[PDB]
């Protein structure tokens, strides 16, 4: 209800906003404005090639260490357990893995973004 | 009537799921997964599990949005399909379509569906459960629980983790 | 066993399905095996957030943590097989016939 | 000796975003063993009664278990109120 | 009648028009050196609501700023043709109005005219700053007298 | 001269004013002049519920004390 | 004539390496500059009223 | 009256992000010298209605070489996510209680991306594709920061309930507690937003624009809406969590003007930084967060986990 009608109002109105903006203005709709744009010539015969990267290994890296980051968002609620020495060990076990993996990202370049 | 939410919230799951599975272009089917997350997300929240459905909604988001990272990256081409490119895509989404509500139908109609197990079709809302939870929420409770009872648990894991990212660094090092 | 539960399960069905049978695209076939987790987890969640199965709450998470890595790999051995072959299009992936 | 404090030195110099992490991380592991409030922290979280403390039903011989909610004897938190 | 309605909303598009122009640089020689002075502290383009900086594809005027050669020609046509209406294209400069000191070349063509239409002529070589925010303002003042609803309502 | 940008800042403050009395008020408006009575833990909302029940009109708000009972 | 116009190395004591990691690390040149454009913006603006006003000739 | 309250919360967010865009223009020109805009209405205020007004009936264009779906969907998650995420914010009396409002706004901030990513690449440019991967990649990198920062300094206040959070501070700004985590987390967020010093994704010799290249007009102007709706948001959210405020639960209206003054000032601290850095480089621009601020943050994080149990001194959970 409440907060699925706050979602819905947003939703609409954004959608309002765009048929708005696609609608309302008016083109003459000629064939040459279709060619496309770089930087005063169009993107020859690119834009769409698959893309030969280096940065692939920071993107999947991100993935992760984002696995690590939900296991570790618990905590707020885990510091109000009763055995708190437990927690405080392995959470800082969790993070020290965290560091570790980094590390290792590190210093066999990894991290280092490739070239 | 929003009594049936809690149906239709699985329901808009199914059918953003097949075309999801429809097999069309790859950012289509990412597509279908992203409305069926997003409306399961609903499916787990409505029953009580607010930190486990935020908590899909984050890394779910973040781990199709990777996939995407390599699919304009090592899955483009010069000409990327189309969610009407190929003709038996439709043959599929509306194979999609019509399992599910003839169920429905039946389930609606007889309310003892054969279909593989015993289902009953009177809603969802009956299988809550009476009770309360005093000042603190069970699931976060639960959750909470991994860094006192999860002694193994985490453990392998952050091992799995770690292994992980040596296994993630060794099939791309390029020798 | 009421609607949500076969939803879930024929969402998990379809997703067998559409994975498993592949029609012409790697990616897209991973991307079906991930959604396939997805459907687990909710179905997961589902008997545990019902049957106040305490502890079992964290399964979920746990069970997402690892299939994740899956995945980590899986595009990863995606990249593998692109830079020489071309493309994730799985009907040259052939030279490993005999 | 020299060689440690010149390694030291230099990383607190070349990169010292490094030496600042690993020290305030090597605290933040050896403080809490150190430390002689963690056992009041264990307190604190015993203390909150998120359920109810079902009582015991009385027979006869259990001096230490008070009769009344108001009785002296039994568990007090005035360390609690002190802290 | 249907004038007055129409007169008021036009008038209201083309003020907000007006005020809000977006030129497209382009700058070929010192006329870009000299509009980049007019955009300095002292004039200070921005204050009008023209920003200077634009993306062909978001903007509104086209300033044809120093001389344009043969080899430029094919790029400023397809950087124009693919400009969004309006668009008016305002020519600073000799060089850029017609020849130029260069008039007599052999890769100079004798005119952004001959290449793209201008709607403001600014002369000078270079046109002192505010000799160019003249010419914008003259551009301003064109937009005030537009009638595009109206020449609609009484087509 | 500085101050030119206070008009520009002053509306821009006014327009993030207005969404913090407008929710802090109708709140106020909505339950009985009290504030919106948080519900973080279900012993709140079977508390609220409870006071909706005993109230009569259906609206938790509306609190009735010792001269509501005997 | 000439000037060499960076020779100038650092040294190595305790207090110039403890100063350029503060530095490093408690960003200073950046909140210099930062403080820099803050006395610009207090300024007086350098702006002429066309066409009420016109520049010198 | 909900939906008034709701109507109540979007278009005043409209008419700030709407005059946001006079006031940079205005707190730029003024710090390099310049007057601004002051001739559209007094001191420039009518300036951001013309300017809206002309991008409402400027033509949009559209790109031939691209799927409209995308090309239209795009603006509508940037913007209807940029809007919603401001709804659980702690205003005197927040809009939704939302009892994870921290978590469920930080999870809404990744779906920038997804606007972003669609962007890029429906609309089919050599610019637009570079720029989505890069802005990508950029905005990912910086989320585990703001992931952790956020953890570690929730650590100290009890819970994700976002409205107890005030109750956290009170007496002492949290800053006192954690600037330096917060040195880090502003600073995450100015890479978040793609700000001038951070954004890399305009660069205007190698991307121009990075992925609002072939949106004209409303579409493009929709994302614009979301980047400057999301300065204000996420510089309100620093607001509270580290620029804490008073709130006499009998007079509302005090931390409303405290909370909005503090979103004013960091809003200016923005611009502020923009209008005198330079700009990163991509090499550099995840140098500064894979080899400086994430073990940083990996470790403040642990001082901040282990501090609360050293002093005695947990959170209250509810
Ligand atoms: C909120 C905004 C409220 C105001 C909306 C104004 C919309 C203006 C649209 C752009 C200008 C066109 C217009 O006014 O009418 C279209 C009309 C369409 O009919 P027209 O015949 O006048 O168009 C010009 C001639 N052709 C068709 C060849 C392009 O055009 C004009 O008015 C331009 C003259
Ligand atoms: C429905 C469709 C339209 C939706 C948009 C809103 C309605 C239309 C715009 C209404 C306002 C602008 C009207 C046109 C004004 C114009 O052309 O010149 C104005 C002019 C500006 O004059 P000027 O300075 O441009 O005059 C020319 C100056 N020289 C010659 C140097 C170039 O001012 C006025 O007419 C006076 C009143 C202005 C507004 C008074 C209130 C200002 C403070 C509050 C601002 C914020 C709330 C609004
Ligand atoms: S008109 Fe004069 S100033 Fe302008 S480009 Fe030609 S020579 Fe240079």
């Amino acid at each position: 209800m409440n907060i699925m009608l706050t979602l819905l109002t947003n939703v609409t109105l954004a959608s309002l906003l765009v048929l708005i903006a696609f609608w309302l203005p008016q083109l003459n709709a000629y064939s040459e404005k279709t060619s496309p744009y770089e930087c005063g010539f169009d993107p020859m015969g690119s834009a769409r090639l698959p893309f030969s990267m280096k940065f692939f290994l920071v993107a999947i890296t991100f993935l992760l260490f984002d696995l690590e980051i939900a296991l570790l968002l618990p905590l707020p609620w885990a510091s109000q357990t009763n055995n708190l020495k437990t927690m405080l060990t392995m959470a800082l076990f969790l993070l020290i893995l965290l560091a570790a993996s980094l590390a290792y990202e590190w210093t066999q370049k990894g991290l280092e973004w490739a070239e | 009537m929003t009594m049936y939410i809690a149906f239709i919230l699985s329901t808009i799951f199914v059918i953003g799921f097949v075309g999801f599975s429809s097999k069309p272009s790859p950012i289509y089917g990412g597509l279908g997964l992203i409305v069926s997350g997003g409306v399961g997300c609903g499916i787990v929240l409505n029953f009580g599990g607010s930190f486990l459905g935020l908590m899909v909604f984050l890394i779910y988001l973040g781990g199709m949005l990777v996939v995407f990272g390599y699919t304009t990256a090592m899955a483009t081409e010069m000409y990327p399909e189309v969610w009407v490119s190929n003709k038996t895509v439709f043959g599929a989404f509306v194979s999609g379509l019509m399992m599910e509500f003839c169920m429905v139908y039946y389930a609606l109609k007889e309310e003892e569906v054969e279909i593989i197990f015993k289902f009953n079709g009177l809603g969802d809302w009956v299988i809550y459960d009476t009770g309360d939870s005093g000042f603190f929420s069970e699931e976060a409770m639960g959750i909470a629980a991994l860094y006192s009872y999860g002694t193994w648990l985490v453990i392998v894991t952050g091992w799995s983790l770690l292994i992980g990212v040596v296994v993630i660094m060794e099939i791309t090092r390029g020798n | 066993m009421p609607l949500v539960y076969m939803n879930i399960i024929m969402a998990f069905a379809i997703a067998l399905a559409g994975l498993l049978m592949y029609r012409s695209h790697l990616m897209s076939s991973l991307l079906c095996l991930e959604g396939m987790m997805l459907s687990l987890f909710i179905m997961s969640t589902l008997i545990i957030l019902n049957t106040h199965f305490t502890l079992a709450n964290m399964m979920p998470i746990i069970l997402l943590v690892f299939a994740a890595c899956e995945a980590a790999l899986g595009l990863s051995l995606l990249v593998m097989v692109s830079n020489t072959y071309g493309t994730d299009y799985v009907q040259n992936l052939n030279l490993l016939q005999c | 000796a020299g060689r440690i404090a010149s390694f030291l030195k230099n990383a607190w110099a070349k990169e010292p975003v490094l030496v600042a992490s690993f020290a305030i991380g090597g605290l933040a592991i050896i403080l809490p063993s150190l430390s002689p409030y963690t056992n009041y922290a264990i307190r604190i979280n015993r203390a909150t009664p998120y359920n109810y403390p079902v009582p015991l039903r009385d027979d006869g011989n259990m001096p230490d278990v008070p009769s009344h909610p108001q009785d002296p004897q039994g568990p007090s938190l005035e360390w609690l109120k002190n802290l | 009648r249907g004038e007055y309605v129409v007169a008021k909303l036009d008038d209201l598009v083309n003020w907000a028009r007006r005020s809000s122009l977006w030129p497209m640089t382009f700058g070929l020689a010192c006329c870009a050196v000299e509009m980049m002075h007019m955009a300095a502290p002292r004039y200070d383009m921005d204050r009008f609501g023209v920003v200077f900086r634009a993306s062909p594809r978001q903007s509104d005027v086209m300033i044809v700023a120093g001389t344009l050669t043969n080899k430029m020609a094919p790029a400023l046509r397809k950087v124009y043709d693919q400009m969004p209406e309006p668009r008016y294209v305002v020519s600073m400069g000799s060089c850029a109005n017609g020849g130029g000191y260069y008039h007599y070349s052999y890769s100079v063509v004798r005119g952004c005219d001959r290449i793209v239409p201008v709607d403001i002529y600014v002369p000078g070589c270079p046109p002192t700053a505010e000799a160019l925010l003249y010419g914008i303002l003259q551009l301003q003042r064109k937009i005030k007298r537009e009638k595009r609803l109206r020449i609609w309502y009484r087509r | 001269m500085w101050f030119e940008i206070l008009p520009g800042i002053a509306v821009m403050a006014a327009c993030l004013f207005i969404p913090g009395m407008a929710t802090a008020h109708i709140h106020k408006f909505t339950n009985g002049g009290k504030e919106k009575r948080v519900a973080h833990f279900s012993y709140q909302w079977n508390l609220m519920e409870r006071d909706r029940c005993i109230s009569g009109v259906n609206r938790y708000h509306v609190t009735k004390g010792l001269e509501n009972i005997d | 004539t000439y000037k060499f116009v960076n020779m100038r190395e650092p040294s190595m004591d305790m207090k110039s390496v403890t100063d350029r990691a503060a530095q490093t690390l408690l960003w200073t040149e950046l909140v210099r500059g930062l403080g820099m454009t803050l006395s610009y913006l207090f300024r007086e603006p350098a702006t002429i009223n066309y066409p009420f006003e016109k520049g010198p000739l | 009256m909900f939906m008034i309250n709701i109507l109540s919360l979007i278009i005043p967010i409209l008419l700030a992000v709407a005059f946001l865009t006079l006031v940079e223009r205005k707190v730029l020109g003024y710090m390099q010298l310049r007057k601004g805009p002051n001739v559209v209405g007094p001191y420039g205020l009518l300036q951001p209605i013309a300017d809206a007004l002309k991008l409402v009936t400027k033509e949009p264009l559209r790109p031939g070489t691209s799927s409209i779906s995308m090309f239209i969907i795009a603006p509508i998650l940037g913007l209807s996510l940029a809007l919603t995420m401001w709804v659980p914010l702690p205003m005197p009396y927040p809009l939704i209680n939302m009892n994870l409002g921290v978590l469920f706004m930080l999870a809404m901030s990744s779906l920038a991306v997804y606007s972003i990513l669609w962007s890029g690449w429906a609309s089919n440019s050599k610019y637009a594709l570079i720029g989505a991967l890069r802005a990508v990649a950029q905005t990912i990198s910086y989320e585990v920061t703001l992931a952790i920062i956020l953890l570690s300094v929730l650590l100290m206040n009890g819970s994700y309930t976002l409205s107890t959070l005030i109750t956290t501070q009170e007496h002492i700004w949290m800053i006192f507690t954690s600037w330096p985590l917060a040195m880090m987390w502003f600073i995450s967020t100015l890479a978040e937003t793609n700000r001038a010093p951070f954004d890399l994704t305009e660069g205007e010799s190698e991307l121009v624009s990075g992925f609002n290249v072939e949106y004209a007009a409303g579409p493009f102007a929709m994302f614009f809406m979301a980047e400057y709706a999301n300065i204000i948001m996420m510089n309100a959210f620093t607001a509270i969590l580290f620029l804490g405020a008073s709130h006499d639960p009998h007079t509302p209206e005090l931390y409303t003007i405290n909370f909005v003054l503090k979103t004013l000032a960091l809003t200016i601290t923005f611009l502020w930084i923009r209008a005198s850095y330079p700009r990163f480089r991509y090499d550099q621009l995840m140098h500064l967060l894979w080899k400086s601020f994430l073990p940083l943050t990996l470790a403040l994080c642990m001082w901040h986990i282990s501090l609360p149990i050293m002093t005695a001194s947990i959170p209250p959970q509810s």
